[PDB]
RNA sequence: AGGGCUACACACGUGCUACAAUGGCGCAUACAAAGAGAAGCGACCUCGCGAGAGCAAGCGGACCUCAUAAAGUGCGUCGUAGUCCGGAUUGGAGUCUGCAACUCGACUCCAUGAAGUCGGAAUCGCUAGUAAUCGUGGAUCAGAAUGCCACGGUGAAUACGU
RNA sequence: CCUCCUAAAGAGUAACGGAGGAGCACGAAGGUUGGCUAAUCCUGGUCGGACAUCAGGAGGUUAGUGCAAUGGCAUAAGCCA
């Protein structure tokens, strides 16, 4: 993990839009490409649409989420079993 | 003998015995018994009733057995909820720290499953 | 009770780490030592995330 | 007899006052508490059932009834006749200090003890609760244990309700979560 | 830009680490060779359990640094147990490189403590400073070796014969 | 040879009429005295599950009867000593 010293990553694009965002109501989904922000506290009750490669995947955050990188919740592969 | 809720192996030397509770390794064991004045080559046996309480005492201090056992579950119940990757990985019992899977992952997959 | 056919069956000691010493009928023979009991374990006394982490480990 | 009297001189008053009877006859009573082991595994070992009925000899202070199959029951290959378990009737002085030893004894040395159920009433007013170890018990000691035999302690009460069944036993400081 | 090349019912090849007592752990203490280094190697000191960090010498080097070799030896302990064997896996907490460690890094600490008790048919290497075993260095490289290339230490057995 | 129906409310009553059983078992499964009461389901309860043993409730013989069927059986003929 990011050495404590330096704090946690966000891109600032990602910064600039959720505050934004908080600042007028709940707008649409935040389209982002930044699976490696740091889901901040003041993400909380938005829905952020993370890139996996192909789609935005909506990401309602909630305060379980915090401190967790935006790409743990867009699955970049698609896998339903061998066999199959 | 019966130290957080179990009981130590009598005939061992302290130092291994107490790494029978869940949530002592050697070296909390090392520290339990230093902050207990007791040398790490006693056997269980050769001790005080009075030594077994200090015992006892310092080992309070440390999250052991049944509430280690469910601070664990909750931490994987939580990721399991979040629908993170992390927790995803628990689900389908495949490894979770970025380990192949090409190959070997049998400590998480169990024995190899014929098709 | 029947006679010749139930355990042993009489006056003990019970020990606890606590101060607490309980006399009691029992088959155990000898004086008991307990490491816990009604009146010290934590459950009959009453001696039984996210955001908060995220701020104190990132104080700006 | 220790609880026997805490109940005449204490639990009697606390009931009388809470429920607002009219005669001490009403307050609910312990009649009777049965220990009981299903041992479904001494058909294949009948010594087996021998040791587990030396547990419960031990754990209460009284030689126990071997109970046996009331029906032949293929699923669990069990012909009529057989014998599947053994029990205890506690009563009076001997139900009093069983008990004691229960509340105060047994009941702190279960493993990870959070509480127990105050959902296991039978409608009726009668508690019935599982013990996963027979190791609790002091009289069994661990040096000398087999197998990990569990049982099953019902506590029978003369109570009308779950509401005054949990009442009475609540008044022993029962441990309910 | 983001993802993939890191997927995972499964099969094979090449390895690493084991299954222990000719061993594990603890303390103490001997004896190498080779090599690299300037956006580099980085001492000493101070802080941190530690990975490291802060400060800061020396060295383009038979000068300074990486950088105590380890096996060994002495003392003590474990006493044949899935163990004081093994160290997979997972939880928690960190460090460093790097715009950036989610997918997908290395390392540290606490905890956890899986299979494995010598491996079916079959099959491989090796004739001497060899095999076996023990450490050490380098290229690539911000970071990322159990691989590759190289270096010493200990040091066998056997070869009738075709 | 036994039980039921055909068989017409006493007995009996045929057909290559309609359905099943017997050719034993038991020194207790016989005698007697003392006691006892079922099936099934609901709720609670370690492993334990649809179904074992335990507690309570509902039910009231819907059980049981050494073996078919019928008629009996609680004062039990049923279950224990
Ligand atoms: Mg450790
Ligand atoms: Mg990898
Ligand atoms: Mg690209
Ligand atoms: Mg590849
Ligand atoms: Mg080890
Ligand atoms: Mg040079
Ligand atoms: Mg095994
Ligand atoms: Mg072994
Ligand atoms: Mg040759
Ligand atoms: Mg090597
Ligand atoms: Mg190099
Ligand atoms: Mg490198
Ligand atoms: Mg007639
Ligand atoms: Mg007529
Ligand atoms: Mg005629
Ligand atoms: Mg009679
Ligand atoms: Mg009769
Ligand atoms: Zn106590």
């Amino acid at each position: 993990p990011r050495s404590l010293k330096k704090g946690p990553f966000i891109d600032l694009h990602l910064l600039k839009k959720v505050e934004k965002a908080v600042e007028s109501g709940d707008k649409k989904p935040l389209r982002t490409w930044s699976r490696r922000s740091t889901i901040f506290p003041n993400m909380i009750g938005l829905t952020i649409a993370v890139h996996n490669g192909r789609q935005h995947v909506p990401v309602f955050v909630t305060d379980e989420m915090v401190g967790h990188k935006l790409g743990e919740f867009a699955p970049t592969r698609t896998y339903r079993g061998h066999a199959a | 003998a019966r130290i957080a809720g179990i009981n130590i192996p009598d005939h061992k030397h302290a130092v291994i015995a107490l790494t029978s509770i869940y949530g002592v390794g050697k070296t909390r064991s090392k520290a339990i018994l230093a902050a207990a004045g007791i040398a790490e080559d006693v056997k269980i046996s050769e001790l005080s009733e009075g030594q077994i309480d200090t015992l006892r005492d310092e080992v309070a201090k440390f999250v052991v057995e049944g509430d280690l056992r469910r601070e664990i579950s909750m931490s994987i119940k939580r990721l399991m909820d979040l629908g993170c990757y992390r927790g995803l990985r628990h689900r389908r019992g495949l490894p979770v720290r970025g380990q192949r899977t090409k190959t070997n992952a049998r400590t998480r997959k169990g024995p190899r499953k014929p098709i | 009770m029947k006679k010749d056919i139930h355990p042993k069956y009489e006056e003990i000691t019970a020990s606890c780490s606590c101060g607490n010493v309980m006399k009691i009928r029992s088959t155990v023979g000898h004086d008991l030592n307990l490491d816990v009991c009604s009146k010290c374990h934590p459950f009959f006394t009453g001696k039984q995330g996210r955001v908060d982490r995220f701020n104190k480990r990132f104080n700006i | 007899a220790k609880l026997h009297d805490y109940y005449k001189d204490e639990v009697v008053k606390k009931l009388m006052t809470e429920f607002n009877y009219n005669s001490v006859m009403q307050v609910p009573r312990v009649e009777k508490i049965t220990l009981n082991m299903g041992v479904g595994e001494a058909i294949a070992d009948k010594k087996l059932l021998d040791n587990a009925a030396a547990d419960l000899a031990a754990i209460s202070g009284q030689k126990p009834l071997i109970t046996k199959a009331r029906k032949s029951v293929a699923g669990f290959k069990i012909r009529q006749g057989y014998p599947i378990g053994c029990k205890v009737t506690l009563r009076g002085e001997r139900m009093w200090e069983f008990f004691e030893r229960l509340i105060t004894i047994a009941v702190p040395r279960i493993r990870d003890f959070r509480g127990l159920s105050a959902k296991s009433f039978d409608g009726r007013g009668n508690y019935s609760m599982g013990v996963r170890e027979q190791i609790i018990f002091p009289e069994i000691d661990y040096d000398k244990v087999d197998r990990v035999r569990g049982l099953d302690i019902t506590i029978t009460t003369t109570a009308k309700s779950d509401e005054e069944g949990r009442a009475l036993l609540a008044a022993f400081d029962f441990p309910f979560r």
